[PDB]
RNA sequence: CGCCGCCAAGGUAU
């Protein structure tokens, strides 16, 4: 889910998002590499694929 | 009646329209790609072959053409409701600029799209009985004794001044 | 042909969609000046079809004939006008599937054509329409086709200037004799003779197609233009008015005796 | 198409008329022309009558 | 494709008699829990045999759920009537929708109505809780006769047979 | 709620924008109502914009609806940072993300063809998304001061009125 | 190609005034983008925004003028739902052979809607067949097929309806457009069909030819394909559409006599299919 | 050793 801190108007205005990332590059490059891996054997083990009906 | 299946499965699919395929042209194998694509593998293989003439197909004697759709989209569609007509030739006829305007020449003044959207959403002389209605030359019903007194009063008649001439009929 | 198939009559009736057939293939033919034969082919056997009870065919055809008339060639854009003119003899006008409401403004450009027998045929037309389907338009067509019917005079045949003052008396009966009128009186300052007098026979057919009385006073009152042309103008016009009316003007002696003194 | 370098025109013009109305125009014009003429040249024996 | 269905899925199925035949009623138990708990325990205390449908507008609205048969007989199994639980997402853009009758304010029981067309001055006003699923709509179909004899209730109106519970969530007993 | 607010105060009624962000007229405009009703690239690139992460926001609540699994969202947008100018008409009133839709449309071979080493399969699952994701972000992170001036133009334009013969 | 007055030594003399006199002529720059139609207006080069004219349903893939002006004059006077009207005149016409079928009641047409003729989002039956009892309906297939296993739900009415597109180059293959066609409009909730059953007509307008697919009585399938290949062979509106195109576009043929085509087998050979000779 | 991928104002007056 991502749960984010917010920083919004009181009429509904406008909601600014106030986070900036911060993630650490070894443990970055790790995930992705494990999600590679683990989408690799994905796409090998299924049949075929249809992506999202884009609208 | 129309008897149903006594399911608990719903009525399609799970993903709820998540994986369109959009098939309307040519599917998959059977598309021309595939097709150059066989014969392209086919011509990659046979290459020690000398005209074996077991001949393969039409095109293996010795992507581009009609291409794939992509089955994952529909297009943006958009009602382009605005035409190019000739004003000055359909409500007027005489274009100014000739052959040379880049408009239609159109004279057909025929309802739009919009147009059909806005159409689409939405006795008399005593008055008294009819004692004995009886009849003059010119259809006119009077009464018996009251056409007599009327007679008594004038001979002519009493809507438009018909010359009764003495004659009166039922 | 026509006379074969006017004896003919109903006995052609295992015939008609062939010959139809060919006609509708024939209509394009390399464009090398074979296609009025066709059309006039459509003008003759347009009779015969009505009385063999084939009138699916004619609808089919007469949404064909409605826009092969885009034509460049005059020959042949002539024998289409006759054979939609054909077509609106021999149906009635009120069920044809051209129907007015889009056919005579597709005239109108056509109208601007200066051969002939285009000319001759459009106003033939266009005087069918004027005393049959005067209904089909939105009353401000046939005000502006009567400017247009000015510079379709100077016509050298007498078949068009004598169609041509039919169809300005019955475009007056249409809406009225009080518009079309100053522009019948504007065409007699013209220094030409074959369009001040083939104007004049027009304020004639104004005056003896519908009733008298709406013309006269300007007529009388184009006389105190100090013109030469528009003077004899309107007493040629008196000449072909009292020739055409004959026994009505004896109430209308007493008027015009001190514009002919 | 180059819409700024073509020869335009304004819609709803109605164009120019036949040899007639042209002319017509011309005769008016000379008239105007012979009367101003005669208007610097100051000369009381010209006279036009009742038909032109 | 384009068709886009424009609805949530749904969770729960009964299977509903009549003369005119069969009726698959699919629920959206998640977007509407109490409508749909009302309707789950009064299919499952075969509350609704005997049940005539007492008014029929052709092309707007076929209603249905009343024991007496007179437009005003509903008794929910909460002792008092429930709130409305509306959702933007479930509106009356179509036929074959299930809602329960409302007069105004929150007071909704045993009386509801299926929908026959385009409904777009119901909306924000009754409580959509379900569908039919597709090949059995003509049997609700059938129920739309101009045989009124008024503004409702037609000579001979179809009556329930039995309400069978094809799936049940949040486990219930009939008292 | 902004984007048809400015049509709803501008007095036309007649483009009618929907929540995909598009724009649409309905009534085959004369003269006085076009030339009143064109916007230029401050409204139009922010729709597009605005219609991307639409696209993606979409994307993501048809993650969380229970329908689809988390590869599958990854191929769809990395389809979506790969593939704009095919669906979203971005490229169309700011030509200079065209060279970055060619910047995504080079390195997706990067990615592409390296899921295909060895017997992986020719078919989609193309789901390595952040290096059109970057590119993506260095677009608004540049064209935010932009379009964010040039709507503070358009807010001056429209709320205090124009000046004539002013500068 | 263009015989018709090319050189035009003396036009009619006109007046000329600036335009029409040193501008150029439209109608070839017209006429030439028509006659490239599918190969510049193809579908799947850019697949994102098309913009579909009123009344019609060319989708015109692109911003191009010229093309949408070429082809609105071939579009021009609501023939789009003239084809609609008229090829449901004849498929409701040519019903009137009730008995040779299990047996026909009625062929009812129904309510004349506008829109429906190019609504490509939602659709509608245009007409619908009635009986007494029992229909055994097939499971839904196309034409281009015999088996005919028909194993399905006993049904009382019938729908019909007709579609309409235009060519484009990467997309002509209505076995698979109607198929797809049929399954997005009984998976769709906004049809307000008198059944689930009936077949869904896709006819080709621009590379003309025919299709269908939907389920099938035994009085259905040999009888509307030979009338729908009459419908094809004779038609007011879908042949004025050709010599609208004719008109706009200055095709002739250069034979003196007719090139062979009739009622004969020999001439639908020809309609790209693959048929063979044994 | 493998360019190139396009919107609008310019016209149906104010
Ligand atoms: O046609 P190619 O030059 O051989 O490249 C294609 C093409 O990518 P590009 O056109 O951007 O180079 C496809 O993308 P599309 O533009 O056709 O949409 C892509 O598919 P994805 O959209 O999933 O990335 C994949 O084609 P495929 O569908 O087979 O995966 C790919 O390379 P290949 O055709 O060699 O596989
Ligand atoms: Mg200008
Ligand atoms: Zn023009």
């Amino acid at each position: 889910i991502r749960d984010v801190p917010v920083l919004y108007h009181i009429t509904g205005a406008i909601s600014f998002v106030n986070e900036i990332p911060w993630v650490i590059e070894p443990v970055y490059i790790s995930q992705w590499g494990s999600m590679w891996i683990m989408m690799r054997r994905e796409k090998r083990d299924r049949r075929h694929f249809k992506r999202m009906r884009f609208p | 009646v129309y008897k149903s299946t006594r399911s608990a499965k719903p009525v399609g699919p799970e993903d709820m329209g998540a994986t369109a395929v959009y098939e309307l042209d040519t599917e998959k194998e059977r598309d021309a790609q595939a097709i150059f694509e066989r014969s392209q593998k086919i011509q990659e293989e046979l290459r020690g072959k000398e005209d074996d003439k077991i001949y393969r197909g039409i095109n293996n004697y010795q992507r581009k053409g009609p291409i794939r759709a992509p089955e994952h989209l529909r297009a943006t569609v958009r009602w382009d409701y605005q035409p190019d007509i000739c004003k000055d030739y359909k409500e007027t006829g005489f274009c100014g600029f000739g052959d040379s305007c880049k408009f239609l020449h159109d004279r057909s003044d025929y309802k739009h799209g919009w147009q059909i959207e806005r159409e689409l959403d939405e006795c008399f002389i005593c008055r008294q009985s009819f004692q004995n209605p009886v009849v003059t030359k010119c259809r006119h019903y009077f009464c018996e004794s009251c056409a007599l007194q009327h007679f008594r009063t004038t001979p002519r008649c009493y809507v438009c001044d018909q010359q009764t001439n003495g004659v009166f009929n039922p | 042909f026509g006379t074969v198939v006017n004896a003919l009559g109903k006995r052609v009736k295992p015939y008609l969609p062939q010959i139809c057939g060919t006609v509708l293939w024939r209509l394009n033919n390399k464009s090398a000046k074979v296609r009025q034969q066709a059309a006039d082919l459509i003008s003759r056997t347009a009779v015969v079809m009505k009385t063999c009870q084939e009138e699916k065919l004619m609808g089919h055809l007469g949404v064909v004939l409605y826009e092969y008339l885009g034509e460049e060639y005059p020959e042949v854009l002539g024998s289409i006008l006759g054979a939609l003119k054909a077509i609106v003899n021999v149906i009635g006008m009120h069920k044809m599937t051209p129907p007015i409401k889009d056919l005579l403004p597709r005239l109108t450009p056509i109208l601007k054509n200066r051969h002939e027998k285009v000319q001759e045929n459009c106003i033939d037309l266009v005087g069918r329409i004027a005393d049959r389907g005067a209904e089909y338009v939105s009353a401000r067509e046939w005000m502006r086709i009567c400017f247009e019917l000015l510079e379709l005079l100077k016509a050298h045949k007498k078949a068009i200037r004598r169609a041509t003052v039919n169809t300005f008396g019955y475009i007056a009966k249409a809406i009225g004799p009080h518009d079309v009128l100053a522009t019948l009186l504007n065409n007699l300052k013209v220094q030409e003779r074959q369009n001040r007098v083939c104007t004049t026979v027009a304020i004639a057919i104004v005056a003896e197609t519908c009733s008298p009385f709406t013309v006269l006073p300007a007529l009388m009152n184009e006389y105190r233009v100090p013109e030469l042309n528009v003077q004899n103008g309107v007493l040629k016009s008196l000449s072909f008015l009292f020739e055409y009316i004959g026994e009505m003007g004896k109430d209308y002696i007493y008027a015009v005796t001190p514009l002919l003194e | 198409m180059d819409f700024q370098h073509r020869p335009g025109g304004k819609t709803g013009s109605g164009g120019v008329a036949s040899s007639s109305e042209s002319n017509r125009d011309r005769r008016e014009r000379l008239r105007q022309l012979a009367l101003e003429t005669i208007d610097i040249n100051k000369d009381p024996y010209f006279m036009k009558n009742h038909l032109g | 494709s384009n068709i886009y269905i424009q609805e949530p899925p749904t969770n729960g199925k009964v299977l509903l008699k009549t003369t005119a035949g069969d009726i698959d009623i699919e629920l959206w138990s998640k977007e509407a829990p109490k409508a749909c708990r009302n309707f789950i325990q009064l299919c499952l205390e075969a509350y609704y045999d005997n049940t005539i449908f007492h008014r029929v507008v052709p092309g707007f609205i076929v209603q249905g759920g009343d024991p007496t048969g007179t437009g005003s007989g509903g008794e929910s199994i909460y002792g008092a009537p429930f709130k409305d639980e509306f959702h933007s997402r479930l509106r009356f853009n179509r036929r074959g929708l299930v809602a329960m009758a409302n007069a105004g304010s929150h007071d909704n029981g045993s009386q509801f109505f299926f929908t026959l067309g385009r409904a777009d001055e119901l909306n924000n006003k009754h409580t959509i809780f379900g569908k039919v699923t597709g090949d059995t709509v003509y049997n609700m179909l059938r129920l739309s006769e101009v045989d009124i004899d008024d503004d409702e209730r037609p000579h001979n109106p179809h009556k329930i047979k039995s309400c069978e519970v094809l799936f049940n969530p949040f486990d219930d007993i009939i008292p | 709620n902004m984007l048809n607010l400015l049509i709803h105060r501008k007095n036309l009624n007649y483009l009618h924008l929907d929540y995909n962000f598009n724009l649409k007229p309905v009534k085959t405009l004369t003269t006085k109502e076009r030339k009143k009703s064109r916007f230029g690239n401050a409204f139009h690139l922010c729709r597009e914009v605005l219609r991307l992460t639409k696209l993606v926001v979409d994307s993501h609540v048809q993650y969380r609806l229970g329908n689809v699994d988390a590869f599958q969202l990854a191929d769809g947008l990395q389809y979506i940072f790969a593939h704009v100018g095919q669906l979203t008409g971005m490229y169309r009133y700011k030509y200079k993300l065209m060279r970055q839709i060619r910047m995504c449309k080079d390195l997706k071979h990067l990615i592409y063809y390296r899921f295909n080493t060895g017997p992986v399969g020719k078919g989609p699952g193309c789901g390595f998304w952040a290096a059109g994701w970057r590119v993506w972000l260095f677009f608004m992170r540049g064209i935010t001061p932009l379009l964010e001036r040039w709507l503070g133009n358009l807010l001056a334009r429209q709320f205090e009125g124009r000046h004539s013969k002013g500068v | 190609w263009e015989k018709a007055s090319g050189f035009e030594e003396s036009m009619k003399w006109k007046k000329l005034t600036n335009a029409q006199r040193s501008g150029l002529n439209q109608i070839p720059n017209r006429r030439f983008t028509l006659w490239w139609s599918p190969t510049i207006n193809r579908a799947n080069v850019y697949v994102g925004f098309q913009v579909q004219l009123d009344l019609t349903g060319i989708f015109m893939h692109g911003k191009i003028p010229t093309l949408k002006i070429s082809l609105i004059q071939i579009f021009r006077a609501h023939l789009w739902q003239k084809i609609h009207e008229s090829i449901v005149m004849d498929l409701c016409q040519v019903f009137d052979q009730e008995l040779d079928a299990l047996e026909i009641e009625t062929v009812q047409k129904e309510t004349i809607h506008p829109r429906k003729s190019y609504k490509m989002n939602s659709s509608c039956a245009d007409i619908l067949l009635f009986a007494s009892y029992k229909w055994n309906v097939s499971r839904p297939s196309l034409l281009a097929d015999s088996k005919d296993v028909m194993d399905s739900t006993t049904t009382q009415k019938y729908w019909i309806d007709i579609q309409l597109r235009w060519g484009d180059y990467d997309s002509h293959d209505i076995e698979r457009y109607a198929r797809a066609k049929f399954l997005d409009y009984t998976t769709d909730n906004m049809s307000i069909y008198p059944s689930p059953t009936g077949v869904l007509i896709a006819i080709d307008l621009a590379y003309n030819l025919h299709s269908a697919y939907g389920n099938w009585f035994p009085g259905s399938k040999p009888l509307i394909q030979q009338a729908m290949a009459k419908i094809m062979k004779a038609n007011p509106a879908l042949y004025v559409l050709r010599e609208r195109i004719r008109k706009g576009l200055q095709l002739y043929s250069s034979e003196p006599t007719e090139p062979y085509l009739s009622s004969q087998n020999y001439g639908e050979l020809f309609s790209n299919q693959i048929i063979w000779f044994v």
